[PDB]
Order: structure tokens, then C-alpha cells, then sequence
């Protein structure tokens, strides 16, 4: 009875080609009346977020015309001519035909594209000042990668550990990564190996302290 | 010209209540229904609830997690719109926007920030990260509440930083790390507004 | 009483959208519609005199530098100088010039010779061009008066006549030397009521005034407009000028970015191109050359001196331009660059063009330059280039360059997918769309960018052959009708349908004084009558008056063929039967095919009465009335 | 489910014109926008500066 | 470095046509070409806009007035410059 | 409870100056969701009707933009900033609050503007011939008066009458009668005048027989 | 692009029945709605019926004055929609108009004229009505049914000619005055095709 | 100041070269005037 809606996971492209994203149904959102209840949001990294396209077709003011949307029944496609460097965010494709709404749902991210590149896996030791103290935060630091999605894990562990991914990178579009791993210092002295798995990297990688 | 403006947020201590309240200019208020919607930090956006217009009723729907506790009036004699915030708690730690329109969401306000905790304000533990070898930084501990500010020499070595970003801890606490990059006068100078803290620390093999 | 608006809200409020989105397409067409071209005339030196001959010139790979002329009062002796530093000379012999400049038809335009004298030759070959353009587009100049047409034109002054003037010659000289006549007087000759604008921004004005025209067709301003530009050296001024720069190549020849080049060449020309909105091209059943997409033009702005010019410039105004047109850097194929042949422009317009164009390329691009065919033609310079491009988008192939040997090595050109255009390409129709780009930066500083397209694709008609037609030709003077005969007889030597041309001459052609016609089934035979044709007459018209004979011109079979052929003469012959059919035992039309007896007075009488009757009646329907 | 769809229809097709009635506007303005005078210099006989 | 725009219209008057000395030389063609009364003066103030030059006889200022105009319109410019000039050099126009 | 809405009847236009045409009614036409049920109707000579305005303030495509439309509660307004040739015709303003809608009222019409122009009556005796045929059908015409309202009544008569109007001159822009007095020639030989009224004429001026 | 195109008209005795098409292309028939207007001669305009599209339920609506005699189908598979007169009297010689459209008029057609008369054909009368005293006219009568062409000498006579429409009168026949004012060669021909009847007359003192 | 409109059209067929038309004169005082969007009444100063 709850329709659904999909549509792919992210779409890495760089300015100057056109793009392309479609929402697929559940079900056929064409009414009696003859309409279409669609709609598309867009949330920039940081910002509120806006409206660009409402019943499929017809575009919503102050939208740069560069966006355009189309399809019909259960398919619907979104199209921008000219990608930019401002145009990254999330997208979401929602129905109206079933009320209230409960959740936007996972939607689809988009990030600037660029080549395949490995993490410079680095893994430091912590300082003595903070050993007296009686804690000890490990770090498996990677850096320059691209695209998103690099898992790691703690060998010598989980359940302590925090992730931090910084923003695409101004420069060189990469991004780096950040598990914290944070244990007492009685814990940390009772051992005496952080697993990386990426699609930059070719084979998996192991640094203990 | 299509103006709204929310107030009425900040840090609340748990289980205390709150008001929220969102004022809008340049058109009539009075024939539109008001939304709530919040977003969890680091997460997805998710729907609170809706009020209508005096044409209809005025009447209000909310959603089921959090039902019992809130309400939502509006006053037409300023056009103002009212949110009530009951048993505020950690897991209600989200940033708030106030929408026009009950299906088409076609304006949001600039949103406000609601922080829930039990903790007071502490200074920074920086500690020094030192390489064995290119990469090489300083980890800042155990501060609260946002934010600190981090420099490297004073703002002379700015190529190769990287500020990740906090994420809070369990206990209360954000913790964060500065690393710079560079082959072969390592400055990482700590700041913190709310404990009025100054740290000053050197890295070195 | 407030409950009865479920339905009717959404059957009001679907025409807001289907209407209020009319709007917005109208902003859009409005703010960037394309361009049509709908006729192209030019000369240029080395005998070209249509688009045509400028085609095959290119295509056999023919330069057109020639000797300075001996007609035009010049001191050939004392002005040519091998030595470079002699004062008052000039160190080049070679160019390109037209040699037929002072020729003038005055009698066709209604001027007398002594007027023809003291005109400036740019305004009579801006008229003769017009014409011919005009003539080209299939639309009849005479019925064009009193229309809102626009001129823009592209010219410089020259100091033609500035000696001593003869008071048999006084009377006309300040008209004839002035600048806005150039535009006055097609206005005045043709009765337009549009804008007349002439427009001087030194070596890129005529793509300026083509921009110009452009603007105005898209404000509703006119609805038809030409534009073109002209360019013929009175004195040799310029070359002594520019010879003390030391910028001009002994040989007189422009090696466009080849590693030898050491200067410029001047030459001379006209063109003039005739510009439509694209829906009033489809209503109005023209046919489309090219489309105009978009264009820029901006100026060159502080720079190393007043006339050294600025990459930077030029990679914005590419800019702009492939933003006005809404197209990418990655659609285009082909780009006709400036290379005037110095030896400081060509390493920066190479710079620029691989900035911009040569990046992220599937593809690599192609060049070439006109102007090491015939020369610098100044302001007539790029008009030339744009009917190159568009002769080639209609003939599919790439014309080659010349006078290269080696790329110039002041350039690296593996920054960039761009290489040049040493020998033909095929360019054939392959689905997606086929682009090029003009491009003319002036010495002033301003620059200009073009961006054309082919032509719409459309499917042909077939037709039948009509077993026998006329052929009509008419024209201002004897020897006029004479050329136009000679010239229909060469066009029909080939393989052409004489229904087609026959049609073409009888529609999309004027009338004038002196007439001539023949009669033709067949192409032979009417090409042998028309190069037999010696007999023509420029009658004064009177009162006509139908004689209507007696008895004696009469004989079984009159009809036959004609009731066989001519539908008009048949009706009326059956409906005179018919309507004589109660008081007659026979049957009329019968008679008339071959089956009466001539003995039967009450059907020989009758018959004749008929037979006027339908006479008269076809008559009327040529459109003849007594 | 789709028996509120007054509302819906109304506030939905509410915005077409709230937005398009300002493209309208855009062209008209486009189309006919005044231009303003900010300065003036001269130069004519009779001593005029 | 902005792109300010200049429209001027103005006529030749022949002014220095006679003989020139010969160490003037090399200065008299961008001296009297109609085209560089704007390019010296964009290129004076460093301007980036459309510079044109029209004649149309005794109506021309008006007319690079009006073309000003439609410029702004389309947006090729954010100010512009517009006028007109005159001065005789030869009494030519007097005695004809 | 039945809305009706007036209009002034007639009001001729000078081209080239504006000219506006009001509309009330009796109670106002405002609705909850905030829309005034309105629409404007032009109906050229020998033409098909066409829209011009609906729900108050909003122009339909096709039609010149020098129309307006505005107003509100129980008023409402046209107004055109400059008249043509072709806006001669008639203009309805019709509601849409209450349905169906029995007709569209009697309109206003537009006619081009001229001064007041008196007729010169005549009067023409009856054809022998339809003496012959055997009826008394009196003829009286008038040529060239302005404007319209013209009256005439039969006093030698009421259900033995009938007149017609030729349509506004492309030049004279004047109007002419035609009236004729319809009976039996059995009535007419027992025994042997049309009075006229018009704002032309300073007097009544009646012609008989 | 949105056309619609109107047939079935002509001329009918009272008592039987008639039908009219409308053809519509252009656009999506099966959504709008399609209602039918007539018009009397010299007279304004009134809603005669119009009916629903599927979506409603495909029901109609007819005028209250001449309920129960109508009918008014729709062929959304041909997109053609047919109204069923019924009973025609002489009240119901008019010009019919179909439009797309229920509540908001939108798009009209071309027309169609209907007249209902049980008057037979008949050749015209022309009775020179002749000055007694500087216009002359010509006064035809009893032709049926329309058109009737009167032109002055042959259009010869231009100027001054004030052709009053016809009238129909209570005998059921046609007639009309045309009269030409000159002050101070004057032939009236009158047409009537119907009954194919050409007669020319004179208007002399 | 503010300008409301311009309008520029040619003379084209007159009695002579230089002969003007007063016909063309007020087709563009018209177009000028529609151009802007006002009426002749509203204007009451101008230089020949």
C-alpha cells in the first residue's frame, strides 16, 4: 500500500557534459484528473533546502533553466545540460499522491568526478601527555582519495571508534578520512592494525603502531 | 518580498520545554499552512508535523513518534507561527526549519540549531602527533561546547591542512584532529571561546 | 455556499499552466532565436563573380595574387622600389585587385554619366551586389518597395576624388563621397522604409553590422534585412604606410600560420548577405542556406599598445559567443581563423584557440584561412569567409589550405586536439548536427565571433514533366536580353528539369520592359530556339478590341486536342452542349472529336458559335480581358 | 489517501501563477525597460563649457 | 577591466589631407580612421565593452543613442557612453 | 440569493486614449481558498465569442496585452491603455461563483466615438402593386442619426410593426431606420403617421401619410 | 494545434429530429469537457448543455427550458461529440456553438446555423416603393428562404445605398426594404437563388 | 532623467535624394510613441 520510489545510489560528473537522474515507482502516480504528482528538492552542503520542479513538467521560478524534468506513469527523469561545480547537493524525487509524508528517503548525492586514487594509509602514535592522563586516541589516517566509500577496521575493533570524511577537496577533489579510535590507557598498553579496504586501493592494508 | 524568520532556539538542558517561533513578511499569511520539518545531525531530514489555514479548520496534524508533546499555533493578528518543544532530549538534537505550504515545501527558513546536553564547559586536551618517519599534526581531546579554533603558526603554514571534523562523544565531549603533510616551526596554536582558553603547542620527531 | 470548487479549480487552473508557459518559451525564443540565410552575393579578386566561382577557385587549390593596376592613374615607376628604405615607396609589387572596379551599368538605375562619374565605386558594386544577392533569394525586388527592410553595411573612406574637381563634374561630389549614402541610395533606388546604418570599426566591421542586423531582427524592428560590407583602395597610400612598418611580406603572399611567414597582403572585395527569422523563413516558403546561431563582440581594451592585441580578449569573446548560441566548446568542427600571416598574431590567436577550443576533445578540430587564397580583404574580409563556410556545409567536403609547409614552432600543439588543414576532408550528413565558427579581430581592437549551422533537413517533391512549356525572359535592354538568352541557353546544356526552370523563371523573377518568349518540349530543342532567338519588341500598350470573324474557318477535328488537354476549354465546351443538347439530335463534343458531318448546318453553325465561345472564354482565364 | 484534493489542487497550481504571472513581468521589462540618465558633458559656441 | 560599452557618431572632415611632412609620417592613418575615436578612448580608460562608430549624417548622435539603449537591454554592458562631434576644418561645406 | 451583475450599457471610445468598463454586483464574489470567480467576454462582429480574462487579474495567451483586468470583493474593472479599429464589439462580464449559468446578460457594446447627427424623416406612400396584392405596409425611413435609442410608435399601433437598424457606417459612423407598419388594405381603405423620438431631435418630428 | 470543427447543419421542418458533430484534434479530448451554446438572431447568448468528461462520471446537463429533449454524446475513441435535437420548433432557429470546456469557456467553434420552418420555398416579390416628393427603393417580399441578393443598377449604384437586413414577419415569409438615397438608370435586380428567380425593376416618379 | 522609447526609420522613396516625406515623419513619431507606451495627449513639449 506505501508506494516507493528509487533511484541510483550517487553519479560523479564534471562540468561541462550533461546529466542525467531518474526516480522510478511502485506504482502509477498518474490520477484521474490527468496530472502527475511529483517533485524534486535540492539540498546544497550547508543550506536549506529549495524547490525545482513540481508535477514533472514545469519548472518553478528563480531555478536556473539549465534544469528540466520529464516522464510519466512510473518513471521519471531529471536532466541538467550543464553540469557545475555549485550543482553538488542531494537530490530528492517525492510523491504526493499518498499523504502525509514521512520521510524524504535516502535520495542521491552528487559530487564532482575525477580519476581513481588510492589513500596514503597513515597511522601515528599518540602522545605522551596524553598517555599520563590515562586515555590514548588512534588514528588511521587517509588522505588524497577518491571516490567515497573507503571502510576500515581495527585490528590487534569497533564499538569506540568514530568517522570523520572531510568535504570534496578545493583542489585536487579528493577527500580524506578520519577513524578515531579511543580506548583508556590500560586498555591501550594491554596490546602490544588498522585494515583498510577501498576501490582506490588494489590490495588490502594493515598499520599497527 | 517573500520574507521568513525563525528565533527561539538554543541549548537546552533535558527535560525542561522550549519555544519556537517563525514570523514571515511580503505576503498573506493568513491563507497558507504552516510545516515543521527536522534534521538530524550528520543524518537525513524527517517530517514533524502541519498546521492548516482558517479556510479549512485550522486544523493540525503531527506524526507519531512525536505526538503528546508538541503543538503548533499560529497568530494571524502579526502572522506568526508557534512551536511548542516538550521533554527535550538527546536524541531530539536536530537543526529546525519552518516551510510554507502543506504539500509544496516551495520556501524554507535559514533553520535553527537545537542542542540538548548535560555537560559545562571545559578547555581543550591538545596533545602533539608526531610522525616515525610525512604526514604529522595535533589532536585536539575532550572540549566542550563548540567551537575550537585551530591555527598553524599562526596562520604562516596553511598548505597541507587537514581540520577533520568533531564528532561528539559519548560522554559529552568533541574531539577533532588538525594534520598537515609535509616531507622532512610546527605551530599548532588551540583556541576555545566558551572556557576562554589558550594552548600553544610544538611537534617535533 | 462553499463547497462547489473541487472540479472547477482544476479545470480553471489547468489552462494557467498550459497558458503561462507559452510565455516562458517566448522568452526564450525572443531573447535567442536563430537566424536564417536566405541569399549570399560577393565578388572577389581573381575573376570570382558568384558563390559559386568562389567554391571552385578554393576547391583546385588556386592563389589570386596579381600585379597593381595600370588603369586607375597610379605612378608605377617611381612607386615601386626594391630597396625597403627609400622615402616614399614602397617595397611590394603583388596583391589582389579587382580589375573590373570602375565599371558601372548608370543607364539600368536611372543615373546619368556624369552622376556615375563622381560616385565612389563602393557605392555602385554595393548596389550591383544587392541585386544580384536580392535576385538570388527568389524574392522580386520591385515588389519589395514600400516594405520595412533594413541595410547594414560595412565601409571605410578612401579619398576617391580628392584633387581638383571640373565644374562639368561640380554637382555631385559632396553626395557621391559620403558615407551614409552608401546606405541611402539602395534605400532610395529600392523604396525601403527600414534602418539605414553604416557602420566603420576598421577590419572587423562587417560582422559587426551583421551582429547589428541580427539584434534588430530579434526586436521586431524589420522584418527583412541584408548586410554585407565593401572594401576597393583608391590610392596607394596604405601600402606605402604599411611598407614603413615593415610589415608586409616581399612575396605579397599571406602564409597563414605557416613557420615562414613574415607579413600581410592587401586586397579587395564586396559581399552582402540577406538574414530572415527562422518561423517567418518557414511561413513565407524560402529556403534555407545556413542558420546564424549566435554571435559576441567586445573590445580588445588595455593592452601592450593601440594595436597589439590580447589573448585574453579573444578567449572571452569565444566565450560569450558559444554561451549567446547555447552550444559547448566540444559541438563545433571547425573554426576559420583570422591568420592574417604576421608574426606576432598568429602564435596568439593559436594560444587562444587551444584555451578555449582544444580541450576535453574526442575529436580533434580543424582550421583554415581564406586569406591565404586571396589576401586581406579588410572590411570586406569576413563576409567572404562566412560564404566559404556555408558553401562548405552544402557541398560536404573541407577545403584545404595553402602555402604551408610546417606548423609554426612559436606554439606547442600537443597542448591541444587541434591540428591543421593541409588537404580535403569529406563532411557528410551523419545524424548529429555539423557546426562551424568565424572569427575577425579588427587593428581598432574590437573582435567579433560567429557561430553557423546546416540547414534544416527537408525531403523533395516529385513532379511530371509537362509535355510542352514557355519560356519567358525579360529584361531592361536589348543587350541585356541578349546576355540573359546566352545565359539560359549554358544553363540548359546540363541535366536540369526544364518544368523546374521553366516554373523558377515565371515565378521567382521580376518583369520589365523589353520581353522575349519561346516555346519548348524538349530540352534540345529549346536551347536550339533560344540561342536562335533574334526577335524581341518593347511595345507600348493601347486599348485591345476582339475582333469576332464571319464564315470560312472551319473543319471536322477542331477540338480534339484541345478538349484533350485544355480542361477549361472542355467544361465550357460540354456545358454549351449541354445547355444546347435539348433542341439538337446529335452530340456536339462528338463532332468536334471527329465524329459530325460537316453537311448538318444546325451543328456547322453551332459549332462555330462554340468554338468562339470557348475561345473567348480561355482567353479570360489567362488572365487577359478585352 | 485522495479525498483531501482541494486542498492539494489548489495550493499545488496556486504557485504556477504566483510564478509565472512574474515571468510575464520579466518580459515586459525585458522587452521595455526604461534607461536612465546619470551624466552629461558639452561642448558648444558662445564661450559654453 | 569592466565592460562598459561606446557608441560616438561622427563624420570625416579631411582634416591634415594635403601633403605631409615626412617625419609625421607613420601617424596620419590612425591619426584621421574614423574607428579609433572610440578605440583610443576605450583603450585610454582600459573599457572592455562594444565600441562603434556610425554615420549617419545629420542624425547620428541620436541614432548611437538608441543603439546604446537596445544594447543595455540585451545585457552585452552594465553602462554605456553615447554622443556626437563636429568640427570643420575646410570651408568646403560653406561654398558648395 | 442569485448574484447579479450590471454594467453601463454603452460607452463609445476615441482611439488611441484608454477607456475602462466597471462591473458590480450584488454580493461579493470571494471565495475561502482566496479567489475572486470572474471572467471577460468579447464577442466581435460577425465573429465567434473569445476569452479575455478569468479569476480577475490573470490575461489568457492570444490576447494583446494592452488589456488589464482588476478589482475585487463585489467591483471589478477593464481597462485597455490604447483602443484600435478592432476592439469594436461587445463585452460580457459573467460570474462563475454560482452555477449553471442561464445566459451571459446584456453586454456592453463598443462603437467609435462621433458627434451628435439629427435624420431627416422620411416617409414613402405604398406600391400599387401591393395595393394589388392587397396589404397596407407603410414605409417611413430615417437616414444618418446618431447615436442609438431611436423610437418609433404608429398613430394613424402596437403587433402591426416592424423596424430594422443598418450597422454603424465605416466612414459616416451613422445609423439609419427603416420602420414599417404592417395591416390589411381591407383596413387601410376605411382609413387613410410614425412618431418619431430621438436625442438628435430638439422636437418630435412626426410624418404621416 | 488545438482545432475543433462543426457540421450536421441545414434547414428542417418542425416535428422530426437532427443532428450535429463536433471533431475535435489538437489535444487530449478525453480529458476536457465539451458543453453546446446557441445564439438567436439579433439576440445575446445562453447555455443550452454541456457534459463531464470520464473522470466525474461522464454525466450531463441540459437547460432547464428545454429539458427532456436533448441528448448530448461523446466518442472519446473518435473524439467527436453529437447533440441530438429533438422536437424542433420555430423558437429553436438559431446559431449553434460548441466549446471545449465546462466551467471556464475556453475555446469556440465555428458555428453552425439551424433554422426550423414549416414555410415551403417561394419566389420574391419586388414592389417599387417610388418618392413622393431623394431616395428610392425597392421592396421585396415573400421569398423563402434566405439569401436574396438586391444590388443597385447592377452594382452600377454604390454610394448611398443603405441595405436594411431582412426581417422575418408573422406571415412566416422573408422580406426586406433596400433603398438607395440620391438627390435629385435606376434599376433594382433582385436574386433569390432558392427559388432561382432573377427579376430586375424600376424606381421612377 | 529617464528615456520611454526611440524609433529610426528611412525616408525611402521622396519627391527627390534629399526631399523628405512628411508621411515617414509621422510613422515614426507613432512607432516612437507606441515603442514608449503613451499617448499623443500625454506628452506637451517638443523640438522640431
Amino acid at each position: 500500500d506505501v508506494v516507493m520510489t528509487q533511484s541510483p545510489l550517487s553519479l560523479p560528473v564534471t562540468p561541462g557534459e550533461p546529466a542525467s537522474i531518474s526516480c522510478r515507482s511502485s506504482q502509477s502516480l498518474l490520477h484521474s484528473n490527468g496530472y502527475n504528482y511529483l517533485d524534486w528538492y535540492l539540498q546544497k552542503p550547508g543550506q536549506s533546502p529549495q524547490l525545482l520542479i513540481y508535477l514533472g513538467s514545469n519548472r518553478a521560478s528563480g531555478v536556473p533553466d539549465r534544469f528540466s524534468g520529464s516522464g510519466s506513469g512510473t518513471d521519471f527523469t531529471l536532466k541538467i545540460s550543464r553540469v557545475e561545480a555549485e550543482d553538488v547537493g542531494v537530490y530528492y524525487c517525492m510523491q504526493s499522491l499518498q499523504t502525509p509524508r514521512l520521510t524524504f528517503g535516502p535520495g542521491t548525492k552528487v559530487d564532482i568526478k575525477r580519476t581513481v586514487a588510492a589513500p596514503s594509509v597513515f597511522i601515528f602514535p599518540p602522545s605522551d601527555e596524553q598517555l599520563k592522563s590515562g586515555t590514548a586516541s588512534v588514528v588511521c589516517l587517509l588522505n588524497n582519495f577518491y571516490p567515497r566509500g573507503a571502510k576500515v577496521q581495527w585490528k590487534v575493533q569497533s564499538g569506540n571508534s568514530q568517522e570523520s570524511v572531510t568535504e570534496q577537496d578545493s583542489k585536487d577533489s579528493t577527500y580524506s578520512l578520519s577513524s578515531t579510535l579511543t580506548l583508556s590507557k590500560a586498555d591501550y598498553e594491554k596490546h602490544k592494525a588498522c585494515e583498510v579496504t577501498h576501490q582506490g586501493l588494489s590490495s588490502p592494508v594493515t598499520k599497527s603502531f | 518580498e517573500v520574507q521568513l524568520v525563525q528565533s527561539g532556539g538554543g541549548l537546552v538542558q533535558p527535560g525542561r520545554s522550549l519555544r519556537l517561533s517563525c514570523t514571515a513578511s511580503g505576503f498573506t499569511f493568513g491563507d497558507y499552512a504552516m510545516s515543521w520539518v527536522r534534521q538530524a545531525p550528520g543524518k537525513g531530514l524527517e517530517w514533524v508535523g502541519f498546521i492548516r489555514s482558517k479556510a479549512y479548520g485550522g486544523t493540525t496534524e503531527y506524526a507519531a513518534s512525536v505526538k503528546g508533546r508538541f503543538t503548533i499555533s499560529r497568530d494571524d493578528s502579526k502572522s506568526i507561527a508557534y512551536l511548542q518543544m516538550n521533554s527535550l532530549k538527546t536524541e531530539d538534537t536536530a537543526v529546525y526549519y519552518c516551510t510554507r505550504g502543506g504539500t509544496l515545501f516551495d520556501y524554507w527558513g535559514q533553520g535553527t540549531l537545537v542542542t540538548v546536553s548535560s555537560a559545562s564547559t571545559k578547555g581543550p586536551s591538545v596533545f602533539p602527533l608526531a610522525p616515525s618517519s610525512a604526514a604529522l599534526g595535533c589532536l585536539v581531546k575532550d572540549y566542550f561546547p563548540e567551537p575550537v579554533t585551530v591555527s598553524w603558526n599562526s596562520g604562516a603554514l596553511t598548505s597541507g591542512v587537514h581540520t577533520f571534523p568533531a564528532v561528539l562523544q559519548s560522554s559529552g565531549l568533541y574531539s577533532l584532529s588538525s594534520v598537515v603533510t609535509v616531507p622532512s616551526t610546527y605551530i599548532c596554536n588551540v583556541n576555545h571561546k566558551p572556557s576562554n582558553t589558550k594552548v600553544d603547542k610544538k611537534v617535533e620527531p | 455556499m462553499a463547497s462547489t470548487d473541487s472540479e472547477k479549480v482544476a479545470e480553471y487552473l489547468r489552462r494557467a499552466t498550459l497558458d503561462l508557459r507559452a510565455a516562458r518559451q517566448r522568452i526564450r525564443e525572443l531573447e535567442g532565436e536563430p537566424i536564417a540565410i536566405v541569399g549570399m552575393a560577393c565578388r572577389l579578386p581573381g575573376g570570382v563573380a558568384s558563390p559559386e566561382d568562389l567554391w571552385r577557385l578554393v576547391a583546385e587549390r588556386v592563389d589570386a595574387v596579381s600585379e597593381f593596376p595600370g588603369d586607375r592613374g597610379w605612378d608605377l615607376d617611381s612607386l615601386i622600389d626594391p630597396d625597403r628604405e627609400r622615402a616614399g615607396t614602397s617595397y611590394v609589387g603583388q596583391g589582389g585587385f579587382l580589375h573590373d572596379a570602375g565599371e558601372f551599368d548608370a543607364g539600368f538605375f536611372g543615373i546619368s554619366p556624369r552622376e556615375a562619374v563622381a560616385m565612389d565605386p563602393q557605392q555602385r558594386l554595393l548596389l550591383e551586389t544587392s541585386w544580384e544577392a536580392l535576385e538570388n533569394a527568389g524574392v522580386d525586388p520591385i515588389a519589395l518597395k514600400g516594405t520595412d527592410t533594413g541595410v547594414f553595411s560595412g565601409l571605410m573612406g578612401q579619398g576617391y576624388g580628392s584633387g581638383a574637381v571640373a565644374p562639368e563634374l561640380e554637382g555631385f561630389v559632396t553626395t557621391g563621397v559620403a558615407s551614409s549614402v552608401a546606405s541611402g541610395r539602395v534605400s532610395y533606388v529600392l523604396g525601403l522604409e527600414g534602418p539605414a546604418v553604416t557602420v566603420d570599426t576598421a577590419c572587423s566591421s562587417s560582422l559587426v553590422a551583421m551582429h547589428l542586423a541580427a539584434q534588430a531582427l530579434r526586436q521586431g524592428e524589420c522584418s527583412m534585412a541584408l548586410a554585407g560590407g565593401v572594401t576597393v583602395m583608391a590610392t596607394p597610400g596604405s601600402f606605402v604606410e604599411f611598407s614603413r612598418q615593415r610589415a608586409l611580406a616581399p612575396d605579397g603572399r599571406c602564409k597563414a600560420f605557416a613557420a615562414a611567414a613574415d607579413g600581410t597582403g592587401w586586397s579587395e572585395g564586396v559581399g552582402v548577405v540577406v538574414l530572415e527569422r527562422l518561423s517567418v523563413a518557414r511561413e513565407r516558403g524560402h529556403r534555407i542556406l545556413a542558420v546564424l546561431r549566435g554571435s559576441a563582440v567586445n573590445q580588445d581594451g588595455a593592452s601592450n599598445g593601440l594595436t597589439a592585441p590580447n589573448g585574453l580578449s579573444q578567449q572571452r569573446v569565444i566565450r560569450r559567443a558559444l554561451a549567446a548560441a547555447g552550444l559547448a566548446p566540444s559541438d563545433v568542427d571547425v573554426v576559420e581563423a583570422h591568420g592574417t600571416g604576421t608574426t606576432l598574431g598568429d602564435p596568439i590567436e593559436a594560444q587562444a584557440l587551444l584555451a578555449t577550443y582544444g580541450q576535453e576533445r574526442k575529436q580533434p578540430l580543424w582550421l583554415g584561412s581564406l586569406k591565404s587564397n586571396i589576401g586581406h580583404a579588410q572590411a570586406a574580409a569576413g563576409v567572404a569567409g562566412v560564404i566559404k563556410m556555408v558553401q562548405a556545409l552544402r557541398h560536404e567536403t573541407l577545403p584545404p589550405t595553402l602555402h604551408v609547409d610546417k606548423p609554426t614552432l612559436e606554439v606547442d600543439w600537443s597542448a591541444g586536439a587541434i591540428e591543421l588543414l593541409t588537404e580535403a576532408r569529406a563532411w557528410p550528413r551523419n545524424g548529429r548536427p555539423r557546426r562551424a565558427g568565424v572569427s575577425s579581430f579588427g587593428v581598432s581592437g574590437t573582435n567579433a565571433h560567429l557561430i553557423l549551422e546546416e540547414a534544416p533537413a527537408e525531403e523533395p517533391v516529385a513532379a511530371p514533366e509537362l509535355p510542352v512549356v514557355p519560356l519567358v525572359v525579360s529584361a531592361r535592354s536589348t543587350e541585356s536580353l541578349s546576355g540573359q538568352a546566352e545565359r539560359l541557353a549554358s544553363l540548359l546544356e546540363g541535366d536540369v528539369s526544364l518544368t523546374e526552370v521553366a516554373g523558377a523563371l515565371v515565378s521567382r523573377r521580376a518583369v520589365l520592359d523589353e520581353r522575349a518568349v519561346v516555346v519548348a518540349g524538349s530540352r534540345e530543342e529549346a536551347v536550339t530556339g533560344l540561342r536562335a532567338l533574334n526577335t524581341a519588341g518593347s511595345g507600348t500598350p493601347g486599348k485591345v478590341v476582339w475582333v469576332f470573324p464571319g464564315q470560312g474557318t472551319q473543319w471536322a477535328g477542331m477540338g480534339r486536342e484541345l478538349l484533350a488537354e485544355s480542361p477549361v476549354f472542355a467544361e465550357r465546351i460540354a456545358e454549351c452542349a449541354a445547355a444546347l443538347a435539348p433542341w439538337i439530335d446529335w452530340s456536339l463534343v462528338d463532332v468536334l472529336r471527329g465524329e459530325g458531318d460537316l453537311g448538318r448546318v444546325d451543328v456547322l453553325q453551332p459549332a462555330c458559335f462554340a468554338v468562339m465561345v470557348g475561345l473567348a472564354a480561355v482567353w479570360e482565364s489567362v488572365g487577359v480581358r478585352p
